[PDB]
C-alpha cells in the first residue's frame, strides 16, 4: 500500500508565530491529499482538500502547499484555535491511508 | 446543515459480534458513499472500508478483510457495520464519514464516533 | 350512483370452466379501463386481468396467461371473465374494478361486490 | 400524393435504446396527422401546444421523430418539466414544447422469455441534459474522491444499465415504445403541410 | 419484477394517537395508491398518486414518498380506522402485504 509518514511527531510554538508540518507520500499520489484537524474528544475536522484548497468554514492562515511526493500544511500566525492534532491522508488509490499525525503545544 | 449521528459507546464481551449504526440527515443518502475509520492511540487512524448506499458496492482494507462487514439500505437511511471475530485489541473509537466527491473531495463530514471496548 | 355487481361464481371442477359477469350501471361504460382482481382466503389481493377503454388491449399476469380471458360488452354494459383449466389455487373472491382513467394506468376507483370461486369436487 | 414515412418510424422492426434515441427528420410531405390520432392503438397521445384536431390544417417546415423505448411507468418523464432518470440523463424536453408525445405498449415485440438485454439506459451522469442533447459516451463514471483511471472496480460504475424485459413484469415495466414528434419553424418555405 | 413489502403485518395504536404505515418497493416506481378494506367488505380507495385523499375519506389521513419508499400516516386514529391498508401501483401485478391495523 501507500503510507504518508509525517517527518516529525511533536512541535512546540508560541501564539503569534508560524509552524509548518510536512507529510511525505511514498508513491506518486499526485495532488490528491487532504488535511484534518482534531482536538481530544472530537472528530477530525476537515481543513484542506486537493492539497491547496480550503473547506467551507476555515480561516486563511491554514495554507496548503506541495505536490507529488511531499506536501506541507503551514499555519502562519498561530492563534487560539491552531493547537490540535493534524493528519494528512492521501486518496489517490484504494485503500486510503491516513498519516501518523502531529501535535502542537505552546512553546 | 448536514449531520451524521451515532450512539455513544457499546459494551461488548470478547468473541462476540457487535453492530454500529450511522444515520445522516441533510442530503440525499443514496448518492454519497459512506466510509468507516478506526482511531486508537496505537496506530492513529485506519480506513476500515467504504459502502455505496445507492448501488451496494463495498470496498475493504486489506487488514480488515473478513473482520468487519458493511451494509446499508435506502429506506434505512443509515449505514451499518458488524464486527466479526472481536478480540480485546479491537477496542477503539469508530467514526463514520461521508465522501461527498461532487462538491468536496475528501471526508468532509464526520460522525461523533462510537467507542467500543472489548472486555 | 355508480355501482357494479358480479354474478357467476360458484362451485366448479378442476380443469373446468366458468364465466364471471359484471353488470355495471351509473356511468358511460366505454370510457373507463376495467379489471378483475382476485383475493385468496389468505387475504392477499392479486391483479389477474385488465382491459383498456376501447378493448384493443388486455394484460394478464404470468400465473393465468392462457387460462383466463377478459372481455367487454359495451352494448349490454357488461364485463366478462372466462376462466378455464382452473387449478386448485384459484379458490378466491373476484372483484370487478373500474379504473379512473381510460387506461390501466390510473387508480382503481370503484370496486364491485365480488363473487366466490371454489375449485374442487 | 407523396405522404410522409410513418410506416418506418412507427411500426418499425426494432427501435433504439433511450440513451441513444433515433432522430428522423421529416420534410417535403403532405402529412396525415389524423391517421395517428384515430388509430386506437396508442395509449398516450398528448399534444403540447397544438390542437390535435387542428393538426391536419397547418404547415410547418420540419418535423423530428425521436424514437426510443422505455418502461411504462417512465413515460411520465417525457413531458416538459418532469424529471427523473430519463428526463434528466437520457432524453430532455424543453418547457416551450410544440409537438405531440405518442406511446403504446410493446411487450409482444420487445420481450424475450429470458429477458431482452438490448435496451440500455444511462443511469449515471455528471449533470442533467439540456433539450435534445443525446450522449453516446460509454466511458466510466466516477462517484468517489479517488481518481478512476478508467477501470470499473469500485465507485467506477459503467454508466449504462440494461432493462430486463421479461414477459412477466407488470403492466408498468413492460416495454413501451415512445415516438415524440417535434415541429419546427425555420424562416423558409413550408414543406410538411397536409 | 416488483415486490411490494409492508412492515409490520400488524400494528396497534391507542385512540387519538398518530400511526404510520410504510410500503417499500423492490425497485423505483413513480406513484403509489393506498386502498382500505374492512373485514366483510370489498376494498375502497383512499389515496391516489401518493398524496391525494379520496372523496369520502376523512381529512386526517396523509401520505407521501418517492422512489422505493412510500408512507401513509393517520394523525388521529379512531375506532373506525380499523382495517387492512394495501399499497399497490401500476407496475406490480400483486398488491402489497397489508398492515392490519387494530385500535389499542
Ligand atoms: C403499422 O403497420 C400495421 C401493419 O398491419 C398497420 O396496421 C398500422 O396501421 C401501421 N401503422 C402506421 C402508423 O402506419
Amino acid at each position: 500500500d501507500i503510507v504518508m509518514t509525517q517527518s516529525q511527531k511533536f512541535m512546540s510554538t508560541s501564539v503569534g508565530d508560524r509552524v509548518s508540518v510536512t507529510c511525505k507520500a511514498s508513491q506518486n499520489v499526485g495532488t490528491n491529499v487532504a488535511w484534518y484537524q482534531q482536538k481530544p474528544g472530537q472528530p477530525p475536522k476537515a481543513l484542506i482538500y486537493s492539497a491547496s484548497y480550503r473547506y467551507s468554514g476555515v480561516p486563511d492562515r491554514f495554507t496548503g502547499s506541495g505536490s507529488g511526493t511531499d506536501f506541507t500544511l503551514t499555519i502562519s500566525n498561530v492563534q487560539s484555535e491552531d493547537l490540535a492534532e493534524y493528519f494528512c491522508q492521501q486518496y489517490n488509490s484504494y485503500p486510503w491511508t491516513f498519516g501518523g499525525g502531529t501535535k502542537l503545544e505552546i512553546k | 446543515q448536514v449531520q451524521l449521528q451515532q450512539p455513544g459507546a457499546e459494551l461488548v464481551k470478547p468473541g462476540a459480534s457487535v453492530k454500529m449504526s450511522c444515520k445522516a440527515s441533510g442530503y440525499t443518502f443514496t448518492s454519497y458513499s459512506m466510509h468507516w475509520v478506526k482511531q486508537t492511540p496505537g496506530q492513529g487512524l485506519e480506513w476500515i472500508g467504504a459502502i455505496y448506499p445507492g448501488i451496494g458496492d463495498t470496498s475493504y482494507n486489506q487488514k480488515f478483510k473478513g473482520k468487519a462487514t458493511l451494509t446499508a439500505d435506502k429506506s434505512s437511511s443509515t449505514a451499518y457495520m458488524q464486527l466479526s471475530s472481536l478480540t480485546s485489541e479491537d477496542s477503539a473509537v469508530y467514526y463514520c464519514t461521508r465522501d461527498g466527491y461532487p462538491d468536496y473531495y475528501a471526508l468532509d463530514y464526520w460522525g461523533q464516533g462510537t467507542s467500543v471496548t472489548v472486555s | 350512483e355508480v355501482m357494479l355487481v358480479e354474478s357467476g361464481g360458484g362451485v366448479v371442477k378442476p380443469g373446468g370452466s366458468l364465466k364471471l359477469s359484471c353488470a355495471a350501471s351509473g356511468f358511460s361504460f366505454s370510457t373507463y379501463a376495467m379489471s378483475w382482481i382476485r383475493q385468496t382466503p389468505e387475504k392477499s389481493l392479486e391483479w389477474v386481468a385488465a382491459i383498456s377503454s376501447g378493448g384493443t388491449n388486455t394484460y394478464y399476469p404470468g400465473s393465468v396467461k392462457g387460462r383466463f380471458t377478459i372481455s367487454r360488452d359495451k352494448a349490454m354494459n357488461t364485463l366478462y371473465l372466462q376462466l378455464s383449466s382452473l387449478r386448485s389455487e384459484d379458490t378466491a373472491m373476484y372483484y370487478c374494478v373500474r379504473h379512473s382513467g381510460n387506461y390501466v394506468d390510473s387508480v382503481m376507483d370503484y370496486w364491485g361486490q365480488g363473487t366466490s370461486v371454489t375449485v374442487s369436487s | 400524393t407523396n405522404l410522409c414515412p410513418f410506416g418506418e418510424v412507427f411500426n418499425a422492426t426494432r427501435f433504439a435504446s433511450v440513451y441513444a434515441w433515433n432522430r428522423k427528420r421529416i420534410s417535403n410531405c403532405v402529412a396525415d396527422y389524423s391517421v395517428l390520432y384515430n388509430s386506437a392503438s396508442f395509449s398516450t397521445f398528448k399534444c403540447y401546444g397544438v390542437s390535435p384536431t387542428k393538426l391536419n390544417d397547418l404547415c410547418f417546415t420540419n418535423v423530428y421523430a425521436d424514437s426510443f423505448v422505455i418502461r411504462g411507468d417512465e413515460v411520465r418523464q417525457i413531458a416538459p418539466g418532469q424529471t427523473g432518470k430519463i428526463a434528466d440523463y437520457n432524453y430532455k424536453l424543453p418547457d416551450d414544447f410544440t409537438g405531440c408525445v405518442i406511446a403504446w405498449n410493446s411487450n409482444n415485440l420487445d420481450s424475450k422469455v429470458g429477458g431482452n438485454y438490448n435496451y440500455l439506459y444511462r443511469l449515471f451522469r455528471k449533470s442533467n441534459l439540456k433539450p435534445f442533447e443525446r450522449d453516446i459516451s460509454t466511458e466510466i463514471y466516477q462517484a468517489g474522491s479517488t481518481p478512476c483511471n478508467g477501470v470499473e472496480g469500485f465507485n467506477c460504475y459503467f454508466p449504462l444499465q440494461s432493462y430486463g424485459f421479461q414477459p412477466t413484469n407488470g403492466v408498468g415495466y413492460q416495454p413501451y415504445r415512445v415516438v415524440v414528434l417535434s415541429f419546427e419553424l425555420l424562416h423558409a418555405p413550408a414543406t410538411v403541410c397536409g | 419484477q416488483i415486490v411490494l413489502t409492508q412492515s409490520p403485518a400488524i400494528m396497534s395504536a391507542s385512540l387519538g394517537e398518530e400511526i404510520t404505515l410504510t410500503c417499500s418497493v423492490s425497485s423505483s416506481v413513480s406513484d403509489m395508491h393506498w386502498y382500505q378494506q374492512k373485514s366483510g367488505t370489498s376494498p375502497k380507495v383512499f389515496i391516489y398518486s401518493t398524496s391525494n385523499l379520496a372523496s369520502g375519506v376523512p381529512s386526517r389521513f396523509s401520505g407521501s414518498g418517492s422512489g422505493t419508499f412510500y408512507s401513509l400516516t393517520i394523525s388521529s386514529v379512531e375506532a373506525e380506522d380499523a382495517a387492512y391498508y394495501y399499497c399497490h401501483q401500476w407496475s406490480s401485478w400483486t398488491f402489497g402485504g397489508g398492515t392490519k391495523l387494530e385500535i389499542k
